[PDB]
């Protein structure tokens, strides 16, 4: 059972607005309040300005506390700032900002004075989502309350969004010039930023199952009304019901067929090039503990979600005990038969 | 042999008294639940 | 050994107080500070 | 909650203007405690000692 | 017998959707990366 | 009064069960083989 989240790449556009109020003493200065905020970058500002010309608009218009508010980078006129690379740091993704000196008011007398500061920022961020992929998260810690796969195309509007209709916008044929092939972009403007990510169809992109192991040879046998699949490559014996497990019952299980077929083809080519032949289509069974086994038989020439236990020691213990039981039983059967024959033989 | 765990990994996850994921998921739903984030006033 | 915490249900009563200071330009408006706070709801206010 | 529109001051000239907003809120929250059960926590993240 | 884990502890760590360590390590590098913390102005 | 600490791995107990089962059965069968061998020798002395 896959538990690692679905991971992808996204880009956050937002303007750190920083208003600071200062008092100016007779020999000193003193902050008396620093309001900070993260305004979002509107849509056409992402398209026409950030992605096209690599510039940002040095002014922030946004609705906060049910009000329309406008910030100018130095309380001066509106200009276009040349977006530039940011400082470097270990294990951080590429970022870009247009200013690095928070503007503060010039010294005056005892009057308090107010100083604005608008810093346009664009970052690349890992994003993660978890089943049922109803909402996703960014490494910054902020959230976005809509499915990563929501979209206009292909009936994706079935997926979950929590924001109004206008806040989301899908662009076709997007070309992405870095700020140092056509793509479809989802652009969302939450009240704190603007997140953007490449739209993809859901079913081929996620999977509630992960290829965990590839076994060149796993022996299937029937016993007591169930299948034993035993492998000496990992010393493990799974037990499954006799009937198969239709993949249609597996939620979001569209990667299973592809991964299984690819792995069987590659392994067949590598090892069983000519000594064996395939027999029928790949089969699928479910084992105790939640492991789903994709099994392709060989021959010599001559909806729901599945919960997987975090301990495999039952299976390895079963394999060890089965091996010992089989061998000891075989040897003791031989001893008993030999003893019988010896007695029948010494009767003479 | 049947599978057997002293502590299923769900419990091990749950034994954490707090959870950054859950706390952040609840403290950013605050605006949606307890306010209007769209209605602009003039 | 039990390790899952002891879980129960509770109810929080509080008042989001939100003071906002605005500047009003000649063609625009601009927040210049948003103080926020969570005030408690007194006892008789919960009961009565 | 009792309100959903944060009140903001009406437009005036260059004067700064102040606007209050009180929103009463009542939520139901899971609460959790751990041995020796000396203090407990709410899902909001706040504590109670 | 070869070592065998259903979930390596790195995966178990990674299955967490968010991470307080990583988030804090990224949100306090903000000043260094996107500002100057030394240049004083007068 | 005290509090009891529980190990997060039970594989010692299952291993003990497996080894005990195998030990008991193999010891039983080998005891039977040894006794039969003894009786066979005491029997063929004639």
């Amino acid at each position: 059972e896959n538990i690692a989240p679905y991971k992808f790449k996204a880009t956050m556009y937002y303007k750190d607005v920083t208003v600071s109020q200062v008092w100016f003493g007779h020999r000193y200065s003193q902050f008396m309040g620093i309001f900070e905020d993260r305004a979002p970058v509107p849509f056409e500002e992402v398209i026409d300005k950030i992605n096209a010309k690599g510039v940002c608009r040095s002014t922030a218009k946004y609705v906060r506390n049910n009000l329309e508010t406008t910030a100018f980078h130095r309380d001066d006129h509106e200009t276009d700032m040349e977006l530039k690379p940011a400082n470097a740091a270990t294990r951080t993704s590429r970022g870009w900002h247009t200013t690095d000196l928070k503007y503060n008011p010039s010294r005056v007398e005892a009057f308090h004075r107010y100083g604005t500061t608008v810093n346009c920022i664009v970052e690349e961020v890992d994003a993660r989502s978890v089943y049922p992929y109803d909402e996703f998260v960014l490494a910054t810690g902020d959230f976005v309350y809509m499915s990563p796969f929501y979209g206009y195309r292909e009936g994706s509007h079935t997926e979950h969004t929590t924001y109004a209709a206008d806040r989301f916008k899908q662009v076709d044929g997007f070309y992405a010039r870095d700020l140092t092939a056509p793509t479809t972009r989802n652009l969302l403007t939450t009240p704190k930023f603007t997140v953007a990510w490449d739209w993809v169809p859901k079913r081929p992109s996620v999977c509630t199952m992960t290829k965990w192991q590839e076994v060149d040879e796993m022996l299937r046998s029937e016993y007591g009304g169930s299948f034993r699949f035993s492998s000496d490559a990992i010393s493990t014996t799974f037990t499954t019901n006799l009937t198969e497990y239709p993949l249609s019952r597996v939620d979001l299980g569209d990667c299973i067929g592809k991964d299984a077929r690819d792995a069987m083809d590659r392994i067949f080519a590598r090892r069983y090039n000519a000594t064996h032949i395939k027999v029928g289509q790949p089969q699928y069974y479910q084992a105790n503990g939640g492991f789903l086994i994709a099994y392709q038989p060989l021959l010599s020439n001559t909806v729901e979600r599945i919960k997987t236990t975090s301990s495999i020691e039952f299976a390895r213990l079963q394999f060890t005990y089965n091996h010992i039981q089989r061998h000891v039983n075989d040897m003791l059967g031989r001893v008993a038969i030999a003893w019988c024959e010896l007695q029948n033989h010494e009767l003479t | 042999f049947v599978p057997l765990e002293v502590y299923t990994r769900h419990e091990i996850k749950d034994s954490g008294l707090l959870d950054y994921t859950e706390v952040q998921r609840r403290n950013q739903l605050h605006d949606l639940r307890f306010a209007d984030i769209d209605t602009v006033i003039h």
